[PDB]
Order: C-alpha cells, then structure tokens, then sequence
DNA sequence: GATTTTATGCCTGATTCT
DNA sequence: AATCACCCGCACAGATTT
DNA sequence: AGAATCAGGCATAA
DNA sequence: AAATCTGTGCGGGT
C-alpha cells in the first residue's frame, strides 16, 4: 500500500487515454486518408491473396483473421467497418466487392457474418500497388510478432476522392468526397506550376460530388472551406411539380434525396407531420421506387398550391439539410487544420518519395542478375577445360575451389564485356579483387556454385543466345534507371504519366449539380 | 443484480469489487474469498454524472444498482455516510487505456457524490501483472514494460560477462553494469529528442571528440572538424544517403550548416549548429559518455561469456549476441486483459491478502482537484483542448538535458 | 399452378429424410467406426498439418475450415463432436488433444470456440497411416470441388475399442468400451484359427471396460449380448464402510461412480431422498472430491447398520445402473445386427485389402525409378560422345531426336545390367521394342528428356556410385515385393507383426472389475 | 411478435408466408410487397402433433402463435373455416432434407388439425431454385440438378462443333444432339446396376461387335469372342485386377462366364452371361449404339469449336474437351439455403405474382391418406420400420431401366 | 461477450386407471 | 442472429423560462 | 394388487 | 419575444 493523490491519477490516465484516442482511432493520415483499422483490414486481405478475379470469401474468416493477427479489438465493430466499405450509396468508390444482403438506401439491417462473402476491389489494388519492393515501412504488432505497414503506397488521392468523418476527444473532422478526374486534372495543374493559388485550382475543381447526387444550394461555403478548411453548406433534394390538365391536379415527384438520409423516416416524419394538422394542403402521401429509380408520390388538396407546400417542406423536413465542413488530419501524427493545396502537395510528395524508393530496388535487382550472367556466359566458353576438371575432381567441394583457385581467360566473349561502361553493371558490395581484370577474370563463390547448377540443356545455340540477349536488356534497364535517379525533371514525367494512366482507367462522369441561390 | 454478497455481517472487515466485463468477473467469483469478499461486475463503461442531469442518474441501471449495493443513500437530506457497508473498495480494472478510463469514470462518480468516503480513505486501486516469465524453474509475473527491461538487463549480465579489452582486464561486476545504465539513458535521451535531428547523428557524435572551441578559428580549423564527422558519416551508409556540410561566420563565431539528403530530391538546406548547441548541456554529457566509450580494443578482445567466446568489434552487436544468449531459453507471455487469467492466478497475483499490492486514494488540496474535475470532466470543449494542447508533445520536449 | 397429391409429396419427403438420416447421420461404420462428421473432422485436421508434435491452432479455424470446406452443416453441432472426443471421462482412448476448458465430471460445461485449442493426438495418426498411398476410394463433396475418403484405412480395433451410440429413424445403435489388449489377442487367435468359436474367444476378452472404472454386475447378459447381439448389464458403484473404532460410529466412503453419472445431480437427489424421510440412517453427506482423486462421505445415524442402508442407496438411488447392449451397424451400406466374430472377420478382410493395395502401389514406385536410374546411368556410362551430340544441336528438340533414334554401347556398366535380366524390373507398360535387345541399349523419349536434365554437378565419382548402390538397393525392394504378392502366409505374417507392433505400443491395464451376483 | 401483418383487411387477397429461419425471414420482409403479403418466421423445428397430446399441443408456442395468427377455431366445438384470415398459405422452406422434414411436419398439422382447409384448396408449396448461371450477358437460374445437366447440354452444344470426319463432313446439330441423348441414356442405364456386375465389363461390351446369338449356335466362335474380350480389358488395365474366362457347353448354344481377381485379394466365383442378359432388351440397346459408336473417325479428326480446332481420336474424348471449352467463361453460384439470398433475388424469384411458380396441394383419397398418416407419423415403430424396409433398395431393383 | 425448445428410439422411475 | 446502454464533438427543430 | 400411462436422460441436426 | 434549455444521429470503442 502507498498513498497517491486524486489529481496525479487522473490527470495521467485522461491525459494517456486522450492521446491514444487522437491518434490511434479516429483521425485519418493525410497521405492516405484511412484509419489504422481500414488499413489493417485491407493488408490482411492482401495476405490472403483474395484478389478482385478469383472466389469469394466468407466474411467470419477475415474478421477473424483480423482479429486474431493485427486488430485486438472487438468484432462488432470490424465486422460494421467492413459492411460500410460495400455500399454504393456510402462511399464514392467502393474498395470492397460483396455478395449477400448488406442492406439498403431505407437503412434497415445487414445480415450477420455467417450469410454474407466479400472480395478485394479492383481500384482497391491501386492503393497497395508496388508494395513488395521496399516502398514503405513496417512497424511491429501488438506483442512484437508480426509485421504491419506505417502507410500504403497509395496512387489514388483518397482522402479527397472518399472523404472522411470522425470524432476524437477535443476534435473531430468531417471531409465530403469529390471526383477523380475534377482531382487528378487539379493535381497535374499544381505539377505544371508550383506557385497555383486557389482559384486556378477551383477552376478545375468546382465543388464536392456526393454519391447520391443533390442539390447544392450555394457557392460560398465552398470557397470559404477550400481557403480556410471551415466552411458550410446546404444541401436540397429534386422534386418538381407537374400538372395533368383534366381537373387542375397537382402532384409532387420527388426523386433524388440529400446525403446520408434515411428515406423511411423521411415518410414517417411527413405522415406524423401531416396526421398533427402542422402542413397543410397535402392529401396522400405513397412510396413507388421499385428496381429503376426512387419515386415519392405526394398529392395535394385541390384548395393549395403545390409551391408553397413544397417550400414549407424544404424549411420543416429533412429534404434539405446542412453540411458543416471542417478539415482535421495528421501531417506528422500530429492533428492540423489544412486546405486543397497542403493535401495536393503532400500527396506529390509521397508520390516522388515512392517512385524512388522503387528505382533503387530495381536498380540492385538489375545489377545483381547481370553479375550472374556474366559468369554463366563467361564459364559457356570454356566448356572442355570445365568438364575435364570436373571429371578429375572426387568431390564437390574440391571442384569448387579448383574453379576458383585459377583465373579464366575471357576468351571470345570480351567484346560485350569490355563494352560496358566500366561499372554501370558491378554491383556495390562486389570487392575490387573479382571482377574483370587486365586480360582475365576472377570468379567468386557463388558464382562457381551457379556454373556447377548448370545443365546440358544449355549447350544448345538458342539457349547460347538467350543469355547474351537479356544481358544486353540488363544493360539498357540499368542505363535507364540511372538516367532516372539522375536528374530531377524524369521524375515528374514519370509522376504525369502515371496520373494521366489512372484517369484513363478510373474516370467516370459528375453527379451533383452545383446552382446558385 | 450480479452481486455475490459475502458472509460477514459486521461492516468493518468487508471488502467489495468492481470487476471490468464478464469473464474476469465470472473468473473472480470462481476464485475469490468466500468468507469476507463479494463481487460486482461491470459489464461496459457507465454514465458520467458530471455532465448528466440529476433526472437521470437515478433512471441509470448500472449507478442504481451501485448505490443500492452500497447502501448510503443519495442526494441532499438523505446521504448518511454512517450507514456503510463494504470498508473496502477496490477497483481492479484492466491495464489498457479504456481501463484507465472506466477508472476516471468511477473516480468522478465517488469524488462528486460521496466525498466523505474520498477523504476518509476506503477507495483503493488493485494493480495486476502484464508480463509472465518462464525460464524453465524460474518462472514469476513483472509488471509494466520498465521492470521487464530491468529484468532482461540484469539476466543477460547474470554473471560472467568478463570483457577482455587488450589481454586481461576485467571490470567484474559493477563497473560494466554502470557504464551499460549511463549508454541506456543517453540512448533515452536521444531517443526522447529524436525528433530534431537525425538518429544517426546523434549516435556518431558520442564517439567524435569535443567540439574544441578553444583552438576554433575562420579558416582552416573549423572545415577539420566538420570534414572528419561528414567522413565518418559517409563510409558507414545503407540506404543511400548522402552528407555534405559547409560553414559560415557572424564576427563572433564559425557555425556549422551541415546537410544530408536521402531518398529525395529535396533538402532540408541546414542542420545549424552554433554556441547554443555546444553551450547545452545534452552534448556536455554525450562527451561525458564519449570519453570512456572510444577505441579501447585493441587487435584482440573478446566476451568470456559462459562457454562461449565471441571475438570481434563493434560493441553494439557484441551486446546483441549477449541478448540473444540471455534469450536463448525464456519465455514470454503478454496478458492480454483479465479474461486471460484462470481464478488461480487471480487469487495469487490481485486478490491475496498476504502477496497483493494496491493504492490508496487521498486527496491532497480541495480547490484544485474541484478545478481540475471541472477542466476535464466537464462540457466545455474548449478549456479541455486547450489543457491537452499545452501538455502535449510540445511541453514534453523538456530542454533540461539533465 | 400444378395440382400435387399430398399422399406422394408426404411419401416422397419422409423416405427421403429416412434414408440420408439413416446412412449418413447416425450409425456407424462397422470396419472403422466412425461416423461422417469424425471422419470430415480429422481428416480436415490431418490436411491443415495439424500433427501431434507442432503447436497447437484454436478451435474456430479448425471449425470454419471443416464447415466451409467438407461439412454443410451448423458450428454448434461441429464443436461439440470436436469437444466430446477430447474429454478424457468420454471415450477410452481419446482422438483429440485440447487445451483450455472441456468441462469436467462434476456437471461443468466447455467454453466457447474462441477460447479454447485443439491438435490431434499421437493415437490419430494410426487411424490414417498409408493414406497417400492409393489404399482407399475417395468421393466428391457436396458442392463436387474437393475430394474426401470413403473409409480410412484405420490400424486400431476402432468400433469395438471406443463403442458408439446413435439414434435413428426406425432403430437405434449402443456398444460400450473394451480394452485394446484383450481385443488385439482375440484378433491374434482368429487369424490363428478361423473356426473359433464363441467360447474361445470369450476368455481372451472378458467383458466390457469402462473408462471410469466401475464394477459389472453379473455375467450372463455378458455372455447373451457377444452371443446374440442384444443384451442387458448391471454397473454397480464402487464402496466401502470404515469405521475408526473409539466412538464405534462407521462411515460409507464412495470412491467411483457408474458411466456416465453425473455426481451434483446424484448429490442433490440424494439430499432430496433423505430429507423427506424416505431413507433412514442417514445423518451427514460431504464431498471432499479435489486433486487426489474422489471420495464422498455418509456419515450414518449412530444406531443404524451400514450395510442395510448401502443396500437401499443401491435399490433406490443412481450408484447402480442398467445398460442396455444393442450392436447395430453398417455392413454395405444398410443397418446390420452384429456380433463380436463378425466384427473381427470383418476387421481382418479390412486389413488385408489395405495391405495388398499398398503392396501394388510400392511395386509400381519401384520399378518406374529403377527405370530412369538404368537410363541415367546408361548416359553417364558414354558422357563425351553424348556432350559432342549435344554441342551441334541447334534446338532441344533436335538433340532429343537424335539421342532417341540411335543405339548406344552399354561399355562397362553391362555386368550390373546382368543381375537385372529375366524382365525383373522392366515397367508393365514399356513395350518389347525398347530395353536392352543385344547388348545395345535402346532410349525412350522420357528417358532423353530426363537426360537432358541432368547438371554438370554429378560428373564426380561419389555422386556416380550412389546411382549404383540406390539401383542395387531397388531390385532387391522390388524382389521383396514380388515375394509379398506371391503368397499368401507372407500377408498373414505382416499383419502379425503389424498388430503385435501395435498391442506393444499402445498396449494398458484394466480398469473394471467384472463379477458374479 | 414475429408475424408482418399486411394492410390489407378483406380476407380474399392476401397470403401468407412460412419462412424457414430468422435471417430467411429478415431478408423476405424487405423484398415483398407491403399491401397484401405477411411473413411468419419459423426458427427451427417444430412440435408433431400425432404424437404429442392437446395440451401440450396448446401449450407449446410455434403452434399457439400459427393458430392465432390464422385466426380459425382449435379442437371441437370451436373450430370454424369460415371466419378465416390469410386465405392463401405458400410454405417455401429450404431445398435440403431438414426442408423436407419440417414440410412433412407442417402437412401433418394441417391435416390433422384443419381438413376442410386443406379440402377447399388454399395450402400451396412454393419453389425457390438452387443455382444461378452468368456467362457475361445472360442470366439466369436453374433448379435441382437435372435442369443443370440439361443446361450443360445445350451449352456445350451451342454453336459451332462441327465434327469433321475424313475432309469436311458437318453433323450440324440434331444428329449429335440425339446420339449424345442415346449415349447419356445408355449411361445413366448402366450406373444404376453396379451391384450386379461391374461397370468395367458393361462398358467394354458396347465397342466390341454384337454376339450374334442368332447365328452363333455352336461354330466355336465363343472361345475366340471371349479371348478377345480379355485381351482387351488386360490391355488397358491400370488398377492391377486380372481376368480369365471358363467355357462349356452343357447347351447346344456354348455358355461362358469371366472370373475376375480384384484389389482385394479376393476372387469371385463368376459373372456369368447367361440367357437373360444376351435375351434382355439391355444388350439389344447397347448393340444398337455401338452400331452407331463404330470406329466411325479416321485416321485424322478433330472438332471444330467456334475460333478453336484439336485433333480428337474418339467420342468421349471429344466430349470431354467440348465440355472443357463450354466452361471458360461461366459462373456458377450455389445457394446453400434462403439466408444466402439478396431481397431481390428472393421477389423476382418466389415472391413476385406474375413470374412466380407454386404447386397446389390437393387430397385425392381420404382412407388411404388417413392410414399413411397413421402408418409414418404414429407412434409405432414397427411399421414405419417395415414400410422403410419395402421401399429400400431392395424395391429399388427396377428392371426397367428407361 | 452470451442469447430457445423441438425430432428420433430404447431404458428407467413415478404415477395413475380398473 | 442482429440486438442490447454508455463515452467523445458539432449543428439543428421544437420546448421551456425571463 | 397390478396393468396402464406419463416424464426425463443419452448423441448429431434445425 | 428574446434567450437559455433539452433531445436526436453520424462512426469506431467497452
Ligand atoms: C465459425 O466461423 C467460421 C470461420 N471462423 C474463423 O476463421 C475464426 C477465426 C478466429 C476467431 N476468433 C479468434 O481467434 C479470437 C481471438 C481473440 C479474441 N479476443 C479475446 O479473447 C479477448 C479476450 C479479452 C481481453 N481482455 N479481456 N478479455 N476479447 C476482447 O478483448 C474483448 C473485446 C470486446 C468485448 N466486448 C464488446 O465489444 C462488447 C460488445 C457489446 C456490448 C454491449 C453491452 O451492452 C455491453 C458491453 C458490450 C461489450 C469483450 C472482450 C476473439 N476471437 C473467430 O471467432 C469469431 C471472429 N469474429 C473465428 O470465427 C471461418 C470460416 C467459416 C466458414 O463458414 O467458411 C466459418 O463459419
Ligand atoms: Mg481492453
Ligand atoms: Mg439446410
């Protein structure tokens, strides 16, 4: 027993919870705007191999599989984490492909984990692309037994394009989506000039596009959120007013709702409104949307006028609703406040950090491989004295070090091997001893073991042949790879290149329209 | 209501616990005491009445059935803290962050509705284990991740561990134990500032002489200094970095503007260093350290470690091949919370009256704790984030570097 | 709408439902005693490597796994046929390996999948030896994608050693436990002599052996139900009277229970018995079961007899039970009545189809190897003559070519072609045409190609030698075959060895007591 | 509770639903039609009222809750058709053997309880499918397995597959549709008669030329038939069995038989063709489609897949690589119950009035109903035991086979 | 993380009719 | 087989008091 | 006094 | 008749 005061207890443990909370569970990471929870789910998903073109998957494996490996939390909310990544009416660009009952636009239920499978996307693959090649770092698990990546080496500009929401102690943000081709024509225009300001970037990029495609009732908000990261806007249903002739009937159509509304309590609230006499002039009230599109059919008495019910409905209902934006992420794991340009300009960073980190692993695996062939095709001409030795050796072993004991001389392959830029093709960690000397070659351990793995097959011309032809290939990759790393200008070639491929791929048309007052 | 009441009627030898979940509660009961002991489980986190209305703590399940199990009354004119039941409390939460919460929780209901019980001392906090350690016979429980660092230390210099510099000496015992406590808080405290400057930096400097002010002058003196530290860093590089340094001068002082690029075409453009470094306190005790940690093996050296002999350089992995031997026959297990424990080791860890450890809660001043309950448990957002903003990271870069 | 008769709907349905539950849900399988769902379980076990020398997995993957891939059936039902085979007051000889909580005799219960561990037990693997050598038939699942066996070709007397009980539509099927001893001598002595009557091989087994080792009550239904197939036994409990002398009060101790009893359930009866004053003589009960092993305590009235109150507590109370043996099976493929000469006979033919099968598949390996070591060693005998072929080969296909339509000269490995003669080790399927016709060795295309593959690394003598000695070692395995298949005594005596090997290994004690009224 | 009453109050348009299952019955509620339609979840199995008494009848829940909720009369003295609700009922429980028997089960109860319902025609079965077939553009669903092997059939028949015999001849679909018929008939024929021969020496006959028993007499032609024969089936042997045939001629027309040593070790006795197969219609069939399944290919053939060619030197060779090709770019999914259904999938499958499809359940006899009743769902085992033994596969033995 | 009563057949004990 | 009752922050109708 | 009828227990399935 | 006050729901956690 020992005493410790009130205060010190919890000042330590709210202060502890607090900063775990912050960075732990709710805000996303600005470079690729997914919380650890997403990310942890997609990475084991990829370990699977339960790729977008191969069979489903039951969905109670991978939550367990989660469970048990990365996540140690509980399973109700990884299974909903799940389930929200597979409705088109939840994201703009679904990363999760499923089959089953996941519920509906009436917001009703989904069903359990037993009755339900689930697969990888095909954009999906886009965030996780180039991951094997040293391209990002690991961190460890829970009890230090696994291994997890610190970001994926997105190409899609997340954040923007799916949007984000979430509460934390002290904070909270709340992102809108937007359009691919309105983001990535942005970003080349930022690449093609440094110096942008907002309005040659809103030019290209008018304002957010939500799933189920509203009405914007403004344009200010937008302006005020894109300079400052704060802003609001409102956002209002269709509907329209048609008239029959005959008897002067009036009827109200509605079509598209606003976003994140449930339409069942949409009609319930307009009968219970209607049953307590507070709108008047409506008669029926009826629900037709059945497999093509969403149909409300609202018809009123023949003493009123369809435009003032249909304003009254707008300012008393949830047809028209507000949308507060407000722009918090992590830049270093730290919480910030940001606008369109810090987000564009982080993710051309972690483009040029990725595509470099990439040339270097190519570059030692074209190096590495080239090595191997020059002694393959060196030990080729000299087949006799090869063989005679091996022949004289008992063992192995001592074939080995008779190999290596004497030099080789070149032969009739000197001509390629001197053509090469002195050491374009030498790996790093080789000694000065090895390699290709005056007039003779020296060989290593290794590479005596690669002339010993060798077959008879390979004494035929078509196979003599190959060899020479991808030595030569080796050669031009790693001129080029070296051209890269060179200058500074080949990169954003390559970074254009790449954005303009994705538009091709991904793009697809607007949604919402934006309209004044 | 899931209370499992004990025998004795008389209220002075009682105790009483507030178990996190289901499992460790059903875990409790098998294991418990059934003399003088009774259990309580909590089966998720409770209201917090310092922002509720008082309407609805009474319509609250969970804090209705705590204060009926208590048996005080509640509200003004009706409280009598005479009337007790259960002299004990004992908390007894998991030893994660939402634990930490549930305990903050349960510390505002008691501070704000029953001070008398506060101030009187019968709240107390249990402290179960994290670790479990096995070695074959020597098996125990440590608790927080420091201990089990002081563990592993003292086990991978459990004896032996002579270390034979040039042909024979021997530190034995204190002296190496001593200079491998002063390198793990210099390697803490870089840790701690890892953030400002680059790890590798850092570790090369301890081994470089001082600065040697003294003898600096504008022109072929102050370029020695930082061409040797760049040479030294160049010639040990994996990831492809590069370090390039130049100087400048003010009338009063050369400064140096080092520079260092890797994996980008960018730069940082300057890593100053000027009489505000040097005058620190942090490198005054990075050279400390230095002055023992130079090139002190010669040609031949080696560990007498037990039946082993490892004759090479680089100390750093010279204690990694210690660490892996200490290693070679321990087992780790890392509780996950108290659902993982069976009643046994429940009742021998937590709940034993003769080899438990606890917490006794006290208050120290009134005015400041009602301050501090008011600032945090509060429904004004702003002071809240304003309180973790000013202790955040910022004000944990403590600038001692003592 | 297509009218429908009720009378062929209802008939139809029902003899649909009897028949799968009849031959697929309850009974047995007489020659391995094992239902489909023990059978799904440890092969799905076996394939996951799951062996009982590696760490162990939880419970929910095995479930999941055994569910999606073999079983379309529920998880509940999954997990307590896993559960009930690791419970060591169940079967005799248990199957599974658990760790965690599998309940307890008291009354307790499991704990969930989540929280519990499984792997197979050393006594498995005996039930599936020589599963990959082509012994026995394999069918298609459910949904016709993967394949599971018809029967395993077990090694342990499984039926009679862990008994059985099932119910199904129109019968029903009970066996209790026997000893692996006794049962492995009866075998013994039936393959001695297969005229073997009843009374014979009754004193090699005596009777039943429970794993909770009671006592048996009488002897003729023992005798009636291993004579006709359907009989009744008594288990009476095991207990004594002590008394300490001094005060001259005695005490009943209780030390075990008949099978399956429940002891909370038989101590509350008890205390309900003697409180309505139905039992007299009765002062205290305790239970004082922990660790050591079980003892229950009545402390008895001062002026009563132990031995008239012992007497109604086994009238009246659950220390004596009745079972009821009824032996019922699949022989074909439909429900049979047994008994035990059958059982054996049946067991005994199982055996030496599996013993032949395997024979037939190890001769076939054998003479398909020794076939590509006499082609490379023919190769290796003419190396120089071969590598010149080679080296004006302008593509694979034409060195293959010429290597096949040309004779070679045996040289000096002809002598060793000598002890191969008589058409030993050549395959059934090789024609005449090719082999060695005048001391010229005629090659195949397989064996060109397998020439063709063959690295410069074993041109050293050491790696020569060992195709001499592993071609001496196969003639003499394939002449051990041929000998096996060429008689039958040689079948019997493995089978000796192999049950012998077995009674030796696994072999134990007796538990129960059998005696006389 | 449990039970989605529609809107509709006339007791002439609405129906009812008996969904087997709590998520078969969450995913119908969405998917129907609000106005006249009502759904009455079952959870499992349900109580047999032949073998239970009216008490327990009334007491149990499943059926106190079904007999509420249509409204009639329970028991004599009560029971009224008149005044009933929901006059059209639709089971549709799940397409496996549970279905079946709680189908039996649900029958039975409305039997028993409520004859002139089941009289006057409002009891109906409905007929969800099992798999469902995309190739790209179509869609569509398939019920039970024969509508699938039928389906199959016109897909590796569909387009193209013009078998070339000697230069360019084309069969051009009816032929071979017809000969693959013939050919899966005769197989069908033959699967079925495992027990009383092997299915090697069935399929052997077809290829080799007819016995001509009209014609053989006693020429001594038998022997050479029935070397020929054996040689044959030695020649492509591959599972280690040996054959060897007996003669004799105790009958102006000389008999034979094979005896065959199997994998087992065992050797049976023979397998004599005596009067009744060579007489049987069977071997007439077989003759007449090997007539058809001569060696018809030449020396060089192959099929003519649509942008595709393979040389092919038999038909089931042929066969089997059409059926290979058909399966490139087809998906298949298989529902293992009503839960693995989306809404929609369920309304335009089973729940949508112009594209549904249904049985009507009708009572033909009443005395010969009455004793099955009595006979399988009474509480005698005996007969029910006898009744499952007659129609065992000792009735099986159908020696029409056609 | 924990949540209901049913079918199918052979033994028993406790209880109810003539 | 989906449902239980609380923590965290922001914006908004209808309900109470000055 | 002795037939007759009613329940609970065991192991794989909704 | 201006100004305080009381509830509901969005998405990851006991
Ligand atoms: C059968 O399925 C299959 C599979 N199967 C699988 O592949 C499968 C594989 C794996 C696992 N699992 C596991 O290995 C595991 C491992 C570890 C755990 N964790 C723990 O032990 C620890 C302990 C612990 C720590 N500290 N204290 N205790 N639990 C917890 O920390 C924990 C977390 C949360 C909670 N409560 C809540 O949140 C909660 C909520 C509401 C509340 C409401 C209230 O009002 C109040 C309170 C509430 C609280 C409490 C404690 C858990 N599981 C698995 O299980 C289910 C995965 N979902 C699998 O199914 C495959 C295929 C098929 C097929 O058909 O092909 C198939 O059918
Ligand atoms: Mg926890
Ligand atoms: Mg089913």
């Amino acid at each position: 027993i020992t005493p410790v005061n009130i205060e010190e207890e919890l000042k330590s443990s709210y202060l502890d919870y607090a900063m775990s909370v912050i960075v732990g569970r709710a805000l996303p990471d600005v470079r690729d705007g997914l919380k650890p929870v997403h990310r942890r789910v997609l990475y084991a998903m990829n370990v699977l191999g339960n790729d977008w073109n191969k069979a489903y998957k039951k969905s109670a494996r991978v939550v367990g599989d989660v469970i048990g490996k990365y996540h140690p939390h509980g399973d109700s909310a990884v299974y909903d984490t799940i389930v929200r990544m597979a409705q088109p009416f939840s994201l703009r660009y679904m990363l999760v492909d499923g089959q089953g009952n996941f519920g509906s636009i009436d917001g009703d239920s989904a069903a359990a984990m037993r009755y339900t499978e689930i697969r990888l996307a095909k954009i999906a693959h886009e965030l996780m692309a180039d991951l094997e090649k040293e391209t990002v770092d690991f961190v460890d698990n829970y009890d230090g037994t696994e291994k997890i990546p610190d970001v994926m080496p997105t190409k899609i500009p997340n954040l923007l394009v799916n949007g984000s929401s979430g509460i934390a102690v002290g904070m909270a943000t709340n992102i809108p989506p937007h359009n691919l081709t309105e983001v990535i024509n942005g970003c080349l225009a930022y690449i093609d000039d440094e110096d942008i300001s907002i309005e040659g970037l809103m030019e290209h990029i008018p304002g957010p596009d939500f799933p189920t495609a509203a009405i914007i009732n403004g344009r200010r908000g937008i302006e005020e959120a894109y300079r400052t990261g704060r802003g609001k806007v409102y956002i209002r249903a269709r509907a329209e007013v048609e008239v029959d002739a005959k008897t002067g009937r009036e009827t109200i159509i509605v079509h598209e709702i606003p976003y994140q509304v449930n339409k069942a309590r949409l009609i319930e609230k307009i009968a219970e409104l209607v049953k307590e006499k507070r709108v008047e002039g409506i008669s029926a009230l009826r629900d037709e949307s059945d497999k093509d599109g969403m149909r409300i059919v609202i018809e009123v008495k023949r003493d009123a006028v369809g435009e003032v019910v249909l304003n009254n409905l707008y300012s008393q209902t949830q047809l028209q609703v507000s949308f507060g934006i407000n722009m918090v992420a992590l830049h270093h794991g730290q919480p910030k406040i940001m606008n369109l340009k810090d987000i564009i300009a982080a993710f051309v960073r972690h483009r040029r950090e990725v595509v470099t980190r990439r040339t270097i692993f190519e570059l030692r695996k074209a190096r590495d491989r080239a090595h191997i062939l020059e002694a393959l095709a060196v030990a080729l001409a000299n087949i006799d004295p090869i063989i005679e030795l091996i022949r004289h050796a008992p063992t192995p072993a001592e074939a080995k070090t008779a190999l290596v004991a004497n030099p080789w001389q070149l032969g009739n392959v000197a001509a390629m091997l001197e053509r090469a830029g002195d050491d374009a093709a030498r790996p790093e960690w080789l000694e000065p001893e090895f390699g290709v000397r005056d007039g003779l070659y020296y060989l290593t351990e290794q590479q005596a073991q690669a002339i010993l793995d060798l077959r008879l097959q390979k004494l035929t011309g078509l196979e003599h042949e190959k060899l020479l032809d991808e030595y030569k290939e080796l050669l031009d990759q790693i001129a080029e790879l070296l051209r890269i790393l060179g200058s500074a200008d080949r990169l954003m070639e390559v970074i254009r290149e790449e954005l303009e491929l994705v538009r091709e791929q991904f793009g697809d048309k607007r949604r919402t329209e934006i309209t004044a007052n | 209501g899931k209370l499992a009441d004990c025998q004795e009627r008389d209220p002075a030898l009682s105790e009483l616990y507030l178990v996190e979940g289901d499992s460790a509660g059903g875990s409790a009961k098998q294991g418990r005491n059934r003399k003088n002991q009774a259990i309580l489980p909590l089966k998720g986190k409770i209201l917090n009445v310092e922002k509720a209305r008082f309407d609805k703590m009474l319509s609250s399940q969970e804090v209705a059935t705590l204060i009926t199990a208590l048996g005080c009354g509640i509200g003004r004119d009706e409280y009598n803290p005479d009337k007790l039941r259960y002299h004990s409390i004992i908390i007894m939460t998991d030893a994660d962050v939402d634990g930490s919460h549930i305990r903050t929780l349960l510390l505002t209901f008691f501070y704000r509705q029953m001070p008398e019980i506060v101030e009187r001392g019968h709240v107390y906090i249990a402290q179960p284990p994290l670790y479990k350690v096995k070695k074959g016979k020597q098996e125990q429980y440590i608790k927080d991740d420091e201990a089990m660092d002081q563990y592993q230390i003292s086990i991978a210099l459990d004896g032996a561990t002579l270390h034979t510099n040039a042909s024979a000496p021997a530190l034995a015992g204190e002296a190496l134990e001593k200079l491998v406590s002063e390198y793990n808080a210099t390697q803490k405290m870089i840790n701690r500032m890892e953030r400002r400057y680059p790890k590798a930096m850092l570790k090369e400097l301890i081994y470089q002489p001082t600065l040697t002010e003294a003898d600096l002058s504008d022109e072929q003196t102050v370029t020695r200094w930082v061409n040797a530290l760049v040479s030294e860093l160049n010639d040990k590089e994996q990831h492809g970095s590069q370090w390039k340094f130049d100087v400048h001068t003010n009338a009063e002082q050369n400064l140096f503007e080092p520079i260092v690029r890797v994996r980008t075409h960018g730069v940082d453009t300057d890593y100053p260093l000027d009489h505000e470094f040097i005058t620190g306190g942090e490198y005054r005790r990075i050279c400390t350290l230095g002055e023992k940690l130079r090139g002190l093996l010669e040609e031949d050296a080696f560990i007498e470690r037990g039946e082993r002999r490892q004759p090479v350089a680089s100390f750093e992995q010279a204690l990694d091949w210690l660490v892996k031997e200490s290693r070679r026959g321990l087992s780790i297990q890392r509780y996950k919370g108290l659902g993982e424990m069976n009643p046994e080791q429940l009742w021998e860890t937590t709940m034993d009256p003769e080899s438990r450890r606890m917490l006794r809660v006290t208050v120290k001043d009134a005015i400041a704790a009602d301050q501090l309950f008011t600032t945090l448990m509060g429904d004004a957002v702003e002071p809240r984030r304003a309180f973790i903003e000013e202790n955040a990271l910022k004000a944990a870069n403590i600038d001692i570097e003592n």
